[PDB]
């Protein structure tokens, strides 16, 4: 937050960047991954599809009829 | 004691193999510094963890490995960093 | 040349071209506004570091 | 004639607007000029105009009034707002140290209400008693001389029904929601738990709407094994804390403190005896008539249509509350899906919970 050195008071506020977000836990946006790059997994595939990217990739269908999401 | 110091001498590591290729990069006993410890988190120095950032960003993306390769040292296989031990990392053992 | 330590000693100057970042716990300081690169002297020159807190955006010194 | 009509109005609309934007640039650059001020508490009292304080930003300074300032309300320990240049009491402010509406969780009104717990309404209607009734109207036992109790101890398995009966408790009232989570109780710093409790002591007493609710209590209390320490000094530092505040002269008549636990019988049975905890009720599996007004609200929200049954479950459910039952909407929500359908059949539910009672009771 910004704070005048001599004022004493608050003028501008501050860019947040490096907030103390305790490191050395890799943080990967939108990665590059896909069902289909190992095979025979089709049984494990289909349960993990619509746990997880089901209720996720639509987010307006489960909205409109009040369907609460698994969270994990 | 130096803090920062290791971030800089590893990014010079693969700067420099880039000059003089067929060169074999050897680590001693990385249990010493550690892969994986408490002070990343807890503590308020950072040394492995920008270590770590320049050591699989530089060498696995666009460099080759053909002329330039890197080979660590350990005792207990268990206290590594776990971030290594995920495919992609260390195959050979 | 190693330096540990980064910080001035009551250094005011201006709006722009102030800068002064001290490492020190006592009166820590951040600059914003974009990126500013400088080949030699940023602020005062010298002392001008950053050492293990990385303060936004400025890599080059 | 038409030409300048048009021009007319978009000329005023544009003063208009630019006219708000410019009157808030000239009051913000006027408050930016403002002098700030210093902070201190009070240590012991010195004379009527001058005091003897220990301000925040540095050591122990002189103190005083200056003009039109309240005497009387200033008590040790009270902080107060010191001026930098006479270094004079100005401002009055309630005695706070770390921020109790961002480490302590604070919440308002609730979430929940008391339709959504039903089935535990034999013991619904013993708390409403002795919560609600005693926070709206505490003068009518001032009459006879009797005292209300202070905490409320709910035990039970975690996770069922725990997390509505916190938001349950400030939703029939409307105060304000302290959430304690065991986790930030014990740390490693000076004075971490006494000033927890201390502060959250004084809040409350400051303002009467409150309501205090802890979870997981086991962690910062037991009895361990032999009662001795090895790292252990933060458990009895938060136990000993919450038995003398309210021994002490200060009680607290209209806050209440509900405490959750694992097992009763492994807490501290010092707390457990009348003069402080006076409300031990344990929270068991609710009956089947209970369970049906729960399974009207989270259906509600989830589309189906009118042909839906809403006593299939009751037979095949046993202890099912709220939290439970959403892992029923769970699978009902991807099986719409697949048959092209907006909405779930009777036979659905029947499904749904039977797979639940496998697993649960």
């Amino acid at each position: 937050v910004g704070v005048n050195k001599d004022s004493y008071l608050i003028l501008d506020t501050l860019p947040s960047e490096f907030d103390s977000r305790v490191k050395a836990m890799e943080v990967d946006e939108k990665p590059t991954e896909t069902y289909s790059d190992v095979g025979g997994l089709d049984k494990q595939i289909e349960e993990l599809v619509e746990a997880i990217v089901l209720p996720m990739k639509r987010a307006d269908k489960f909205k409109d009829m009040g369907i609460r999401a698994p969270k994990g | 004691k130096y803090v920062g110091e290791g971030a800089r001498m590893v990014r010079e590591l693969f700067e420099m193999a880039r000059t003089k290729k067929a060169c074999i990069i050897f680590f001693d006993e990385i249990d010493a510094v550690g892969g994986a410890r408490f002070d990343d988190g807890a503590g308020g120095d950072n040394e492995v963890q920008r270590t770590m950032l320049e050591l699989i960003t530089q060498l696995d993306g666009f460099d080759p490995r053909g002329n330039i390769k890197v080979m660590f040292a350990t005792n207990r296989p268990n206290t590594l960093d776990p971030a290594l031990l995920r495919p992609g990392r260390i195959d050979r053992k | 040349h190693p330096l540990q330590v980064a910080r001035c000693t009551k250094i005011i100057k201006g709006e722009d071209a102030k800068y002064v970042i001290n490492l020190k716990q006592i009166a820590k300081f951040v600059v914003g506004l974009g990126e500013r690169v400088s080949p030699t002297d940023i602020e005062e020159g010298m002392r001008v570091g950053v050492d293990r807190s990385k303060y936004n955006i400025e890599l080059p010194l | 004639h038409r030409r300048y009509d048009d021009q007319l109005k978009q000329r005023r609309q544009n003063i208009r607007d630019l006219e708000k934007l410019y009157d808030k640039t000239e009051n913000d650059i006027k408050a930016l000029q403002s002098i700030g001020q210093l902070i201190g508490e009070v240590m012991k009292e010195l004379s009527e105009e001058k005091y003897i304080v220990k301000a925040s930003s540095g050591p122990r300074y002189i103190v005083g009034v200056r003009n039109s300032v309240d005497r009387s309300k200033l008590k040790k320990g009270v902080r107060v707002t010191l001026d930098i240049t006479t270094l004079t009491i100005m401002r009055i402010l309630p005695r706070e140290t770390d921020p109790l509406v961002y480490n302590m969780t604070s919440f308002e009104q609730g979430e929940i209400t008391f339709d959504g717990i039903g089935g535990l309404t034999e013991q619904i209607r013993e708390l409403r008693e002795v919560i609600e009734l005693p926070l709206k109207n505490p003068e009518i036992f001032q009459r006879v001389g009797i005292k209300p109790p202070k905490g409320v101890l709910l035990y039970g398995p975690p996770g069922t029904g725990k997390t509505l009966l916190a938001k349950a408790v400030a939703a029939t009232i409307g105060a304000n929601f302290i959430f304690s989570p065991a986790s930030g109780i014990v740390d490693k710093y000076i004075g971490e738990s006494a000033r927890i409790i201390r502060e959250m002591f004084a809040y409350a007493k400051e303002h009467e709407p409150c309501i205090i609710f802890m979870d997981e209590v086991d962690a910062i209390g037991g009895r361990r094994f032999s009662e001795g320490t090895s790292a252990d000094r933060e458990i009895q530092r938060t136990l000993m804390e919450l038995l003398t505040q309210m021994d002490g002269f200060d009680n607290l008549g209209q806050t209440k403190i509900i405490m959750a636990t694992n097992r009763p019988d492994t807490l501290d049975p010092a707390l457990l005896r009348p003069g402080r905890l006076d409300r031990k009720v344990e929270i068991p599996l609710p009956n089947e008539a209970g369970r049906l007004e729960i399974f009207k609200i989270h259906t509600a929200k989830v589309k189906k249509t009118g042909e839906f049954d809403f006593e299939a479950a009751v037979k095949m459910s046993d202890g099912f509350n709220g939290a439970d039952i959403r892992n029923c909407a769970t699978e009902a929500g991807f099986f719409a899906i697949r048959d092209d359908r907006d909405h779930i059949n009777p036979d659905d539910l029947m499904k749904a919970v039977r797979k639940v009672a496998e697993v649960k009771k």
